[PDB]
């Protein structure tokens, strides 16, 4: 149901430093 | 180099 | 990991470390797809040209780990296997086609701001998410170079590349359930997975649901980060429905 969802990051609505880089790429 | 673990997982 | 950086605390909570009891060792890595289901690479279980072949006794999984030889008391769960179930047609003689283990754990791990499972993706994931130039992250705490260890978890995003270029990189015979990724010499970044990463996941986010899904395994490669060659990847979504087969029978 959570899967995937990090405790420490999206649940938070934090961003990790490079998690960026693979949305550009996802044309 | 890996610290010991407790024992009682071994 | 060669050419990556230190992982941030919490950034891939689904991390596992597989590790030898005698001798205390890292073997390799793997992921938690469940409470009590840890996904790994078929070799790091069974490889009969180097006489390797564990037994669940042989090892345990360490969960909720950042730093790699300390034991991080408060953070970590180390956990007991009940029993391995291997492909029964991970094809090892030949081009290690479908690479994948599934591990049952003896309790369930409980999760915590360290310790959450991944997603699977399903079909439509898949087909949206593995394109050529799509990038991918790859965890682990393997080497730094072919030819030295690191203190925390790595982490490195990596494109996926073109079936042909792939194919054209490597005598071996690769298959469907294999896919490669990593820059072309000409890209100029760099980065790959090495000894001590097998089994540890390939990862993507999605951008529909922001979820993270994991797309690979880290199977094999030649050398690390050559030019010229790619890390290969086990296809998760292509075995998928062993996956589901094994965990729904057990
Ligand atoms: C146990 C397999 C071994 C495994 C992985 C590897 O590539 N193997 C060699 C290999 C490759 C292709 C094969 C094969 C063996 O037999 C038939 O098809 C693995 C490995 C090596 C390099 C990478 C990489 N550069 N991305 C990824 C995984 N190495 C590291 C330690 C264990 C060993
Ligand atoms: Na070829
Ligand atoms: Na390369």
């Amino acid at each position: 149901a959570d899967c995937g969802l990090r405790p420490l990051f999206e649940k938070k609505s934090l961003e990790d430093k490079t998690e960026r880089e693979l949305l550009e790429s996802y044309i | 180099d890996f610290e010991e673990i407790p024992e009682e997982y071994l | 990991i060669v050419e990556g950086s230190d992982a941030e605390i919490g950034m891939s909570p689904w991390q596992v470390m597989l590790f030898r009891k005698s001798p205390q060792e890292l073997l390799c890595g793997a992921s938690l797809i469940s409470d009590r289901w840890v996904l790994t690479a078929a070799h790091c279980l069974l490889y009969p040209p180097w006489d390797k072949n564990f037994t669940e006794n042989d090892l345990l999984v360490r969960i909720g780990k950042h730093s790699r030889t300390r034991y991080e008391r408060n953070i970590e769960k180390i956990s007991m296997l009940e029993k391995i179930y291997i492909h029964p047609r991970y094809n090892w003689r030949e081009n290690l086609d479908r690479d994948i283990a599934l591990m049952k754990l003896k309790k369930p791990v409980a999760f915590s701001d360290y310790i959450h499972p991944v997603c699977l993706p399903d079909r439509e994931t898949a087909a949206s998410l593995l394109q050529a130039g799509y990038k991918g992250r790859v965890t682990g705490w393997g080497n730094l170079k072919e030819t030295g260890q690191p203190s925390v978890l790595q982490v490195v995003n990596l494109p996926i590349v073109e079936r042909p270029v792939c194919k054209d990189s490597t005598r071996i015979r690769i298959t469907d359930n294999m896919f490669c990724a990593g820059y072309k010499p000409d890209e100029g970044k760099r980065g790959d997975a090495c000894e001590g990463d097998s089994g540890g996941p390939f990862v993507m986010k999605s951008p529909f649901n922001n979820r993270w899904y994991q797309m690979g395994i880290v199977s094999w490669g030649e050398g690390c980060d050559r030019d010229g060659k790619y890390g290969f990847y086990t296809h998760v979504f292509r075995l998928k429905k062993w996956i589901q087969k094994v965990i729904d029978q057990f």
